[PDB]
């Protein structure tokens, strides 16, 4: 009878190309609402939500990890912790391959990978090589979509073929508050979400996918048995 | 010795011979540089000094004078103040340079770049 | 009694602190239910020079189909990030004091009493120095 | 000793009574094992070795030196009117207790002279409190009645003296961390402890740094090419690794002694041990019991907390 | 513990409120006494036996003095919490953060003249500082007899 | 995982980042260490670095401060920490960094409950 | 130049005319003791034990005005600056501490800071300089005076480095003249030039128009002693009995704080006067008035941070605190209990600004230096 629920986003900045802030209002919710929605959104935005990563990296001609290489000011230990950070989209669930073939003297950057056609980058600057001298430069890579946290095995060896442990967050931080709305003898509340991500995905978007997750994760029970 | 290398390369000389240098025939630009051991900005503007000396090898000589050995000579040169530089031009058309303060070292490379 | 609290009345205040801040808490929330959600939280939206009371958001519900609950929203949409994070004292269960989040520089410098006679500017560095 | 660069500094100041010719652990009094009032100047006092050889072992005061005749001196500032030159001296055990060193301060004025304001002393091995008119000498350091250990603590002050010892005893036993990090809140000694450790590369000489990889650097000043080697990866005498880093790129100038290239735990020019993490006091769920802490996934995916250990078989 | 929570900050180390007339009073009869004791009024002997008194006699005035100014004006504060409910604390231990530490004890006996009149939260000199080590050695030199 | 102040600890559970205390701007806790080890040990030391380690990071500055501050002035490094708070609180609008109800203390929430616990709890960056 | 509306702001404004610089130390003599030519790591032993003219060392009107700004104050400073990087960073510097730049005038002829000279051999081989272009800040003409901060200013304070250059001479006397037919007061600071500390009577003759017309003069004990006596002075302090002391203070051999009377500076003395300052350093500073005189005690403590100690820029902080309190309290000129506890505070501020390396860089605020002040004097004095 008196209002209606509605929701918006009131600010979304992007301060870079891999990073994305986006601040959402809900209206006239009723009591306890507000917080099993900040609370069910925060935990689902945390660790639901799935973003594709490189998992392993192949070096032509280089022993171990801890290894020198000439022309190169970077060492190969220092190559993997910086290939970690390269952020990707795709939203086929499966492992794919890529490649990275460059010449010498150059610098190599995230625009100078090779990408399956489903899959692209987001901020093409971030440094991931750098070269002095003229040296022919092959790594293969491998790229996994996967949820959370996960830990591999050292296996596979061949030449080499080093595994980087990659985290699948594509949520940065998540915040949230409930005020009030003083709507006399009735007590409503308005909700303030808060949003930061990576570039992999965006604000409405993230939200979207934690929204339809923590669906199905409620879902069993409406079923009989 | 050719041993250990010196950890100063600014040398100190005295009135006669900054006469003589810079009455002398001369092919690079010249530093003078004003300084006391009481004074308190000077420890800043001699490690700046020590810092430009070693980017310009042999295209610039760089000397200092104690005001406490020659004051009257400090004197003479119209120096009313302690953290004083003076830029002397290789060649006498040229006139010299009164800078005064804690210049920062960018803007001495461009007087002894630009104007010397 | 006079002019600055004596030792006993700070050690009265500190008994009785939490019966003063719920007096004020309740007259903080009594003054939403006259004011309106609409005006009550404008005061940390700068920037929205709008009408700000239950008399003329009547008048633009009849002008326009939006109510008392998108006027609001649209207000909340200029609000910038540092007054959000401000504004976010008022929330329901942080429950900030209105005296505190409304003290001047000068009673809040009062806490530990002033400036420090030392310079801080000489412990302070810079992270990105060799 | 070479966990880490501290402890390579810690290791050479260090005085004992034990060895040849001296008294042992088990034949030692227990007056010996405790603070003397003339171990001020010259040997911390909450710098020991726990065990049954305590008060045996020591380390030195930071402004310590051995003067002659193998006695160990102490900085203090001469109170004279007479402004003779350096108003500094290097006094001795013998010549420390018979002179009054004032530790107080000069911001206190009263109504009448301030020449009769008190200030706590140290005469002959009491404390006192004297007037400023009969004071010979006058501490000034900060860093003057502590080790280096003990130095590196904020805040040292607030801290109960019980507990300086193992405070000091648990930063020997840090491992140098795969990428270090520096502190936030430090005491400033961290630079000279970096400076000194060795484990630095510092520059012998002038001139520009014309050539950097990351297993050499090459210098061109007056004239001659110095080359430096880094050292990549190597094991330490507790198997931990000691990486070196270029610090200054291509073409810049270098001074004689200045940094050339980082090491291991000594990011910037001061020596770094830890990590800065978010941390709240609270008892979580018993967890936390007692001195258990209850770290998050977050320090275990951005290697935070993540080292390499060299281990060298030999057959 | 956890729903509730607690934990300890700066202003929770409160500090009794008399302290600031009993530590100035303290500190007028050290001074008059060691000004006459340079007139000939009071021999050696006397002043030591003073100097000794006046800071045992405040410092375990502000001890007793502990509960009853928690138990009236801050019956919740974390310290007392921690202390009173026999959890974790002496009401000792809690008088070295709120208090006084003063009159610590020369190795071979006797007391020292200077006294500790500063706490763990205000911070100690330099002087009273080296003077709590006296104490921190014998407690090492213990737990191994 | 020991500090500078003597607060030795051994870890006894990593858990997962949703699943732990975070402050009033959604970031979670990257450690939590025992209250009670303060009065034991008496090393209050610690409380201020980690105050003050909040300020630093709050506002990319690094303190080097020299011991023993409290000759200047009384209770010199209260005046400091709290001075830095309130500048860190005021340059960037974090009106939960410095409380003016008890200072250098604020209110978290549970990770794993959406509630305020109920009483402000000590945060730093130590 | 009358156009206005509303009545001026609460503060008064302070008018600063000379020459801005960055750590500038005019007054310089022969000190005594040196510490190693190459070595600068040991020259702050020179702190702790200064020459006893660089123990309060004043600096540039710019540094006057940022410490009169910074003690809860208002400041304007008159001045030119050539438009290069170093005279746009000034300005800069100025401005961010709210120091009034209305009357900064900026032109294009002369470079900040860069004097051109020429060598002239005389006879012998002393070398000699000659002025053939000036500095931009010294080059400041009449017709572009900001006729706006001198009728707002209501005390005009000024150097005696500006009596060193032809054209500010005029200039400032013409300021002058302009102020005082405004009303405001004129604050003479005698921190002396280098060349100015030649002979007395050399320095007398060129201070002495400007001496003339200044409502109050503030000089260090170096600067006083050498404008009446020197060698009669020095023989005074360094003096003991050859039996028996006099009345016991004398028998304590304390360092020497002689209050000079009225008959010894009367030669400095004129009627247009309204009070002289003489500060030995931060410890004590000697107040005469038409009416009475007196010395207000202090201290001072730079073996506090024995490594971050550096007495450069203490005076200016002395005096822009003098200026500020002169402004704010307007009883001060005939009630002498009010003129030395509002003194103390200048006092403070002094003691505080010796505790940190750059003149500019710690000098302290008003909340600093009333704690300071109260830490350090009894309730009674405060």
């Amino acid at each position: 009878s008196t209002q209606t629920l509605q929701w918006k986003c009131v600010e979304s900045r992007t301060d870079s190309k891999c990073l994305h802030y986006g601040r959402f209002i809900l209206s006239p919710l009723m009591k306890g609402q507000a917080d099993t929605i900040g609370i069910a959104m925060r935990r689902a935005l945390l660790g639901e939500i799935e973003g594709t990563c490189i998992t392993r990296a192949k070096s032509e001609k280089i022993p171990h990890e801890y290894s020198t290489i000439l022309g190169i000011q970077e060492s190969v230990h220092e190559i993997l912790m910086n290939l970690k950070e390269i952020v990707l989209r795709s939203n086929l669930y499966g492992t794919c391959e890529a490649s990275i073939c460059v010449r010498g003297p150059r610098g190599v950057t995230a625009q100078d990978i090779i990408l399956p056609p489903y899959v692209e980058i987001v901020d093409n600057t971030q440094h991931i090589a750098s070269l002095t001298e003229p040296i022919d430069l092959c790594i293969g890579l491998q790229l996994e979509r996967n949820r959370g946290y996960h830990i591999k095995a050292p296996n596979n060896f061949q030449d080499g073929s080093f595994p980087i442990d990659a985290l699948f967050m594509p949520v940065r931080n998540v915040n949230h508050s409930i005020h009030s709305y003083g709507n006399g003898n009735e007590k409503q509340e308005i909700l303030f979400l808060e949003i930061w991500t990576n570039g992999s995905l965006t604000p409405k978007e993230a939200l979207y996918e934690a929204s339809r997750n923590l669906i199905d994760l409620l879902i069993p029970f409406l079923h009989a048995e | 010795a050719k041993h250990v290398r010196e950890d100063y390369l600014v040398k100190k000389l005295s009135a006669n011979e900054i006469t003589e240098l810079v009455r002398g025939e001369r092919n690079v630009p010249l530093i003078i540089d004003f300084y006391a051991t009481w004074c308190g900005p000077c420890i800043l503007m001699a490690q700046e000094l020590e810092m430009l000396a070693v980017e310009y090898e042999k295209n610039a000589m760089i000397v200092k004078v104690d005001t406490d050995d020659e004051y009257e000579f400090a004197r003479d040169m119209q120096v009313r103040g302690l953290p004083t530089l003076y830029f002397i031009s290789p060649d006498p058309n040229k006139d010299a340079i009164r800078t005064e303060g804690l210049i920062p070292i960018q803007m001495m490379r461009d007087i002894l770049d630009n104007d010397m | 009694y006079g002019e600055q609290p004596t030792l006993t009345e700070t050690s009265l205040y500190r008994a009785r602190r939490h019966l003063f801040k719920e007096e004020r808490l309740k007259a903080e929330q009594e003054r939403l239910e006259k004011i309106g959600p609409m005006a009550f939280y404008s005061e940390w939206v700068k920037a929205w020079k709008g009408d700000t009371s239950r008399e003329a958001i009547q008048k633009h519900f009849e002008e326009t189909g939006e109510d008392e609950n998108t006027q609001l929203i649209e207000m909340l949409s200029h609000q910038t990030d540092r007054e959000y994070r401000i504004m976010m004292g008022t929330d329901i269960r942080i429950r900030r004091d209105p005296l505190a989040m409304r003290m001047r520089e000068d009673q809040i410098k009062e806490i530990w009493g002033g400036d420090p006679v030392y310079p801080t500017i000489n412990y302070i560095q810079d992270p990105d120095i060799v | 000793d070479r966990t880490n660069p501290l402890t390579q500094i810690v290791h050479g100041r260090k005085l004992s009574y034990l060895g040849p010719g001296g008294l042992t652990g088990r034949t030692a009094s227990f007056r010996i094992r405790d603070i003397h009032p003339s171990h001020y100047g010259r040997i911390c006092p909450i710098d020991t070795s726990e065990g049954i050889n305590v008060g045996l072992i020591g380390s030195l005061a930071i402004h310590a030196r051995i003067g002659p005749w193998g006695s160990l001196e102490s900085p203090y500032y001469e109170i004279s009117e007479r402004s003779k030159r350096v108003q500094m001296l290097y006094l001795s055990p013998s010549r420390d207790e018979y002179y009054m060193l004032a530790s107080g301060n000069s911001l206190a004025l009263n109504q009448g002279i301030q020449e009769e304001q008190v200030v706590p002393a140290r005469y002959r091995q009491e404390f006192l409190t004297i007037a400023w008119e009969q004071v010979h000498f006058r501490s000034i350091f900060s860093f003057q009645y502590f080790s280096i250990g003990a130095s590196l603590i904020p805040f040292i002050e607030h801290n109960d003296a019980n507990r300086a010892l193992m405070s000091s005893n648990m930063q020997r036993q840090a491992v140098p961390l795969s990428q270090s990090e520096k502190c936030i809140v430090g005491t400033g000694l961290e630079r000279q402890v970096a400076l000194d450790s060795g484990v630095l590369a510092i520059a012998e000489h002038e001139g520009k740094i014309i050539y950097t990889n990351t297993d050499k650097i090459v210098l061109l000043g007056n004239g001659n090419t110095v080359s430096i080697p880094l050292v990549m990866y190597q094991r330490s005498n507790k198997n931990t690794c000691m990486h070196q880093k270029p610090q200054i790129p291509r073409g810049k100038c270098v001074k004689k002694g200045q940094i050339l290239a980082d090491g291991a735990a000594t990011v910037g020019g001061e020596l770094a041990l830890g990590k800065n993490v978010l941390v709240a006091y609270m008892p979580w769920e018993g967890y936390n019991f007692e001195d258990a802490v209850l770290i998050s996934e977050r320090l275990v995916y951005e290697d935070i907390y993540t080292s390499f250990h060299i281990r060298k078989y030999e057959i | 513990a956890t729903a509730t929570s607690i934990s300890l900050g700066i202003d929770d180390l409160l500090t009794i409120p008399s302290k600031g007339w009993l530590v100035q009073d303290a500190e007028q009869q050290s001074l008059i006494l060691e000004k006459h004791h340079h007139y000939g009024n009071v021999h050696a002997v006397e002043k030591l036996r003073q100097s000794i008194e006046i800071w045992y006699s405040t410092s375990e005035y502000l001890r007793q003095e502990m509960n009853p100014n928690f138990r009236m004006t801050d019956p919740y504060n974390p310290v007392h919490i921690m202390s009173f409910s026999g959890a974790r604390g002496n009401v000792s231990q809690v008088h070295q953060l709120v208090g006084m530490r003063g009159l610590m004890s020369d190795p071979q006996g006797q007391m020292i003249d200077l006294p500790i009149q500063s706490n763990l939260r205000e911070g100690l000199s330099l002087t009273e500082y080296i003077i709590s080590c006296y104490g921190a050695r014998k407690g090492v030199v213990d737990t191994a007899v | 995982v020991a500090g500078r102040h003597g607060n030795k600890g051994i870890i006894s559970r990593i858990l997962l980042r949703q699943d732990m205390p975070y402050l009033q701007d959604g970031r979670p806790v990257d450690m939590i260490f025992n209250p009670l080890g303060v009065p034991s040990r008496m090393n209050v030391g610690q409380i201020f670095e980690c105050s003050l380690g909040l300020a630093g990071s709050l506002l990319d500055r690094h303190y080097r401060i020299a011991p023993f501050d409290e000759r200047y002035e009384q209770e010199a490094s209260r005046k400091l920490v709290f001075s830095e708070l309130y500048e860190a609180s005021k340059q960037t609008a974090n009106p939960w960094v410095f409380e003016p109800e008890y200072p250098g203390k604020s209110r978290i929430f549970d990770g794993r409950t959406g509630d305020p616990f109920e009483q402000p709890v000590i945060i730093g960056n130590p | 130049d009358d156009g206005m509306d509303f009545p001026y702001l609460d503060p008064p404004l302070i008018c600063c005319f000379g020459a801005v610089q960055k750590e500038f130390v005019p007054s310089v003599r022969v000190s005594e003791h040196q510490m190693d030519p190459d070595i600068y790591s040991g020259w702050k032993m020179m702190q702790w034990n200064p020459p006893e003219f660089g123990r309060a060392p004043g600096g540039p009107v710019s540094n006057v005005a940022i410490s009169h700004v910074r003690l809860g104050g208002r400041a304007a400073v008159i001045g030119k600056v050539g438009e290069d990087d170093f005279g746009e960073e000034l300005v800069l510097m100025m401005n961010k501490e709210n120091v009034q730049t209305r009357a900064v005038k900026f032109d294009s002829n002369v470079k900040t800071a860069c004097s051109y000279m020429r060598v002239k051999f005389s006879d012998d081989g002393k070398m000699k300089m000659e002025t053939v272009k000036e500095a931009a800040e010294d080059s400041l003409v009449a017709s572009e005076l900001n006729l706006a901060v001198l009728k707002e200013a209501r005390i005009f304070h000024f150097n005696s480095e500006v009596l060193t250059s032809p054209s500010m001479n005029t200039t400032l006397f013409r300021a002058i003249k302009l102020s005082k037919k405004f009303g405001g007061l004129v604050f003479f600071d005698l921190n002396l030039p280098l060349p100015l500390w030649k002979s007395r009577d050399e320095t007398r003759e060129v201070i002495k128009q400007a001496w003339e017309e200044a409502n109050i003069i503030e000089v260090s004990r170096e600067e006083l002693e050498f404008l009446l006596d020197e060698d009669h002075y020095e023989r005074r302090k360094n003096y003991r009995p050859q039996y028996y002391s006099e009345n016991y203070e004398q028998s304590k051999n304390r360092r020497d704080y002689y209050h000079y009377t009225r008959e010894e500076i009367s030669p400095l003395w004129h009627d247009g006067l309204k009070f002289l300052f003489v500060t030995d350093g931060t410890l004590r500073i000697h107040y005469y008035a038409p009416s009475f005189d007196g010395v207000v005690v202090g201290t001072e403590d730079v073996l506090i941070t024995p490594f971050t100690c550096d007495r450069t820029g203490s005076g200016d902080a002395v005096v822009a605190g003098i200026m500020r309190k002169l402004t704010s309290h307007p009883e001060m000129y005939e009630d002498q209990d009010v003129l030395e506890r509002q003194l103390r505070f200048s006092i403070a501020a002094g003691i505080i600004s010796q505790w940190t390396i750059g003149a500019v860089r710690g000098f302290p605020t008003e909340s600093a230096t009333q704690n300071l002040k109260e830490q350090v004097y009894v309730p009674s004095m405060w």
